[PDB]
Order: structure tokens, then C-alpha cells, then sequence
């Protein structure tokens, strides 16, 4: 039936989709994570924070980026939220997952239907995409 | 494109556990042209076998390992962004030059030796 | 190998541009026009400062053989062999 194989590989790249998202994020604006950190501290003191003039010129190595709006860095910190919830859902589910003979079978039912004409390039774009509105 | 797909993906799935063992079986028994290519290196789509393969072997890394699981990959963004920039500023600096050179009078002359 | 120094501190403008540009000039166009020509010259320009040459009978030399990354500045010859000492103000040329 359906190799657990592909599917927890499936799961691992989305988590790897998911974390390169919310990674870039954190890229374009580091207040994104700054903000975020700084009232972390406040909570759990032992939390480690980025150097000030880091927070300040908000930039994460070299390059300052340009300072956004609050309602920006508040809408991506919530959906940024969402995608850490699917991630998290995604990493549950994975854990709760975790010759030749058949290998000549499968590929011999794979020759079924073969007039399929039909370009097929939508599994990692689709979601690459679903994770990166308008035109 | 989804039948090239499944069968990379499965030539893969067994690639990745009997390695050669069922694959390079397989091709010497059913004798393809098309299986030879997916096994070589010639065929494009080999790249991305490699791949495939690669994350199926490292599925079999962890099991029987649970994760137990940000600001890292969002330095790191940030990072790539200020670099993008140096790059900018740079091919800014070029153009000015580029500018400066093209506007200049290398007819101005006044020299002094020779070697 | 040359070594032009620059005004002891004696608006974002040539400052900004890579210090100064060095071109190999031939001497069939002068302003003089008294008639002679027929060698090159190693002209140096700096925005403020007046242009220099130096003369280059020898057809060929220090031209070198790959000594490939791209940032053509202004030219092959500038990126592949100058050097601008910016705080000390020196630019070195061979």
C-alpha cells in the first residue's frame, strides 16, 4: 500500500518549507524576530538576546533594512503564527508515523494509463508558493 | 509528467535501501534503454535522483527517533539582505566610475618619462 | 610599478568614484599638434589634480595572462592591476 517512506519525506520537506519561510521573513525584516525576543526576555529570563546595535539598526549581520509599520510586523508575526502551527501539526503527525519481485510489480502497474499527456510541475512550486495573493 | 516522477521516486524508494542490489538486478533483467538512463548519469533527471534518494536514506537516519522540537534562519535572512546590498552599493560605486572614465579629457596630456 | 601620492587634507563628489583611473593613451592625438607621436602613455586622472603620463616605448610589458571574477570597474586593466591606498591617499599602479 502507501510507502510511509514518501510520506514522512513529504512531512520533512514541508517542515524544511515552513522553516525556509519563516526564515526569510526573518530575513527581509529582522524586527520580525527582534520585537518578538525582546518581550521573550521579559519572560523567561534566561532567554539570550542579539546585540543592541543589531536591534537597533535592524539588521541581523551586515545589511540595515528598512524599518516597517507596525501593523506589517504584527500581521506577518500572526501568520507567521499559523505557520508554526502547521508545523507543529506537521511534526506530530511524523512522529506518530516514524523485494525485487515488487519492485519489477510496481513498475509494471506504473505503466497504467500512459496516454497522460499532461506537464506536471506543481508539487514543491505549489507549495514553495503556498508559503512565500495578489497578481 | 507524473508517471517519469513516480518511477524516480520508486526506482528510488528501493535505491535507497537495496542501493544497486534490486536496481542494477533490475536493469540487467528487464534489459531498458529507459532504466539504463535513469541509472546513469547522462540522463538530466539523474540529478535530481540523487535527491530523492538522499532524503529517502535519511528518513531511514531517525526512525525510531522522535523531534522533540527560527531566529537562526532569520539572522541568516538578514545577512543575505545586507550582502545584497554591499553588492549594490558596489555596482553603484562602478557606475559612477564607469561615468567619470567615459567623461574625462585623454587628450589633457602632460608627461614627464618614458620606459 | 608607480607610485602617485596625494594633498595632505590641504560633498559625496569624487570621493565616491573609485579615487582616481589610469588609460593607456597613443600620442596620435595632442593638443599642441606639433607633429611627433608614435608611443603610448600610462595616463593617471584624480578629479581636482591635473592628468599624468609616462611614456611606454616597450611594446609589451607586465602584460600578463589570466593572472575570472567580473566587476569591470571601469576596465581589465584597472581592477587587474591598480591599487588605491584611500586613507594614506597613494595609488599604486602596475
Amino acid at each position: 500500500m502507501e510507502t510511509i517512506l514518501e510520506q514522512q519525506r513529504r512531512y520533512h520537506e514541508e517542515k524544511e518549507r515552513l522553516m525556509d519561510v519563516m526564515a526569510k521573513e526573518m530575513l527581509t525584516k529582522k524586527s520580525t524576530l527582534r520585537d518578538q525576543i525582546n518581550s521573550d526576555h521579559r519572560t523567561r529570563a534566561m532567554q539570550d538576546r542579539y546585540m543592541e546595535v543589531s536591534g537597533n539598526l535592524r539588521d541581523l549581520y551586515d545589511d540595515k533594512d528598512g524599518l516597517r509599520k507596525e501593523e506589517l510586523n504584527a500581521i506577518s508575526g500572526p501568520n507567521e503564527f499559523a505557520e508554526f502551527y502547521n508545523r507543529l501539526k506537521q511534526i506530530k503527525e511524523f512522529h506518530r508515523k516514524h523485494f525485487e519481485e515488487l519492485l519489477k510489480a510496481r513498475e509494471n502497474p506504473s505503466e497504467e494509463a500512459q496516454n497522460l499527456v499532461e506537464f506536471t510541475d506543481e508539487e514543491g512550486y505549489g507549495r514553495y508558493l503556498d508559503l512565500h495573493y495578489i497578481n | 509528467s507524473a508517471f517519469d516522477l513516480d518511477v524516480v521516486k520508486l526506482t528510488a524508494q528501493f535505491v535507497a535501501r537495496n542501493g544497486r542490489q534490486f536496481l542494477t538486478q533490475l536493469m540487467q533483467k528487464e534489459q531498458r534503454n529507459y532504466q539504463f538512463d535513469f541509472l546513469r548519469p547522462q540522463h538530466s533527471l539523474f540529478n535530481y535522483f540523487t535527491k530523492l534518494v538522499e532524503q529517502y536514506t535519511k528518513i531511514l537516519i531517525p526512525p525510531k527517533g522522535l523531534f522533540s522540537k527560527l531566529d537562526q534562519v532569520c539572522y541568516r535572512v538578514e545577512w543575505a539582505k545586507f550582502q545584497e546590498r554591499e553588492r549594490k552599493k558596489e555596482e553603484e560605486e562602478k557606475e559612477k566610475e564607469r561615468v567619470a572614465y567615459a567623461q574625462i579629457d585623454w587628450h589633457d596630456f602632460v608627461v614627464v618619462e618614458t620606459v | 610599478k608607480v607610485t602617485k601620492q596625494r594633498d595632505s587634507e590641504m560633498y559625496p563628489e569624487i570621493a565616491e568614484g573609485i579615487m582616481p583611473r589610469h588609460r593607456f593613451m597613443s600620442a596620435y592625438e595632442q593638443r599642441i599638434e606639433p607633429p611627433d607621436r608614435r608611443w603610448q602613455y600610462l595616463l593617471m586622472a584624480a578629479e581636482p589634480y591635473e592628468t599624468i603620463a609616462f611614456k611606454v616605448p616597450s611594446r609589451e610589458i607586465d602584460k600578463a595572462e589570466g593572472k575570472t571574477h567580473w566587476n569591470r570597474e571601469t576596465k581589465q586593466f584597472f581592477l587587474q592591476f591598480h591599487f588605491k591606498m584611500e586613507k594614506p591617499p597613494a595609488p599604486p599602479s602596475l
